[PDB]
């Protein structure tokens, strides 16, 4: 089986699982939309009513997609989704993880410039290491995260799912992590007292803060605001594993065909970017196959690969 | 309706049923609703994400059964 896409399934699986690529008209929500082109690349299927279509319901004028995943591993209702990890491939390319070194599949592609891959083990081991050194990064906007691995620029991790590869206990502690550091970030305090836990937005000017709340909320203890004892009067990467570790810039030694005949008519056909489902344009032929598995086009290849990275 | 879970620093969870289309601003008032803390006084933070009145949980990816975590404002 080739499998394109990936899940987390925090239902009976609880793990990363590949997933199932389903389509409906956003109109009446059938699985009856004729895409005009089918999906390319990620955007492509996140990013609402991106794409065109016709729809094949009677008298429907829908023509916008819209893209859900299930987890792969058992029936599901359709409107049992799974939370697609986007930065999650299969390792069709070899390539090596940036850590490790061993070539291992699934792997995750950071988005950085360099396109860093890490086996999804190490990439387990980075987070739980950076987590419990309160080394994840707290960004204003895209919330509690981590880069690149290497330390590349402009990488943090944007769809913050992809911590669900904590595990459950640990993905709460992350959650946690990120609350304390959102409310340190927005000017509050941490309560000091161990094993309390809270964080509040203090008075504005008032060297005291006490831990307020009822009903478990708060703990009643008075700090410093500025030492955080108790509220007192007075003065207080590898570098040749990096650079192989690279999904588009260490994959150059194997030749990327990009056109490949209709099986039908045998008239040459360009593949579009990352679609696997391929188009004949010859008026008299239209046959429509998998780029992947050679066969005529139907829901399975849809569902598993209807495109890849 | 969606289950979340509001949970305090401290380590509480209040469950909320909420509607996916419910703007935060009505999660804050469910929240009062049950815990008595006035709306203006919550911070709602989901995975280190202050998050605004006016958007949806759906604006912020949250799955059904998921945190958010609940902070005062005194
Ligand atoms: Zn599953
Ligand atoms: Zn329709
Ligand atoms: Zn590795
Ligand atoms: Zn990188
Ligand atoms: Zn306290
Ligand atoms: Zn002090
Ligand atoms: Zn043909
Ligand atoms: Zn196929």
């Amino acid at each position: 089986i080739y499998n394109s896409f990936y899940v987390y399934c925090k239902g009976p699986c609880q793990r990363v699982q590949p997933g199932k690529l389903r389509v409906q008209c956003s109109t009446c929500r059938q699985a009856t939309l004729t895409l005009t082109q089918g999906p390319s690349c990620w955007d492509d299927v996140l990013i609402p009513n991106r794409m065109s279509g016709e729809c094949q319901s009677p008298h429907c004028p829908g023509t916008s997609a819209e893209f859900f995943f299930n987890c792969g591993a058992h029936p599901t209702s359709d409107k049992e989704t799974s939370v697609a990890l986007h930065l999650i491939a299969t390792n069709s390319r070899n390539i090596t993880c940036i850590t490790c070194t061993d070539v291992r599949s699934p792997v995750l592609v950071f988005q950085c410039n360099s396109r860093h891959v890490i086996c999804l083990d190490c990439f387990h081991l980075y987070c739980v290491t950076r987590l419990n050194d309160r080394q994840f990064v707290h960004d204003p906007q895209l919330g509690y995260s981590l880069p690149c691995v290497a330390g590349c620029p402009n990488s943090l991790i944007k769809e913050l799912h992809h911590f669900r590869i904590l595990g459950e206990e640990q993905y709460n502690r992350y959650q946690q992590y990120g609350a304390e550091e959102c409310v340190l970030q927005m000017g509050g305090v941490l309560c000091p007292r161990p094993g309390c836990g809270a964080g509040l937005l203090p008075e504005p000017d008032q060297r005291k803060v006490t831990c307020e709340g009822g009903n478990g909320l708060g703990c009643g203890f008075a700090f410093c605001r500025e030492c955080k004892e108790a509220y007192h009067e007075g003065e207080c990467v590898d570098e040749r594993a990096a650079e192989q570790a690279r999904w588009e810039a260490a994959s150059k030694e194997t030749i990327k065909k990009t056109t490949k005949p209709c099986p039908r008519c045998h008239v040459p056909v360009e593949k579009n970017g990352g679609c696997m489902h391929m188009k004949c344009p010859q008026p008299q032929c239209r046959l429509e196959w998998c780029w992947n598995c050679g066969c005529e086009w139907n829901r399975v290849c849809m569902g598993d690969h209807w495109f890849d990275v | 309706s969606m289950l979340i879970k509001v949970k305090t620093l401290t380590g509480k969870e209040i469950e909320i049923d909420i509607e996916p289309t419910d703007k935060v601003e009505r999660i804050k008032e469910r929240v009062e609703e049950k815990e008595g803390i006035p709306p203006q006084q919550q911070r709602l933070i989901y995975s280190g994400k202050q998050m605004n009145d006016e958007k949806t949980a759906a604006d912020y990816k949250i799955l059904g059964g998921s945190v958010l975590h609940l902070v005062l404002a005194l």
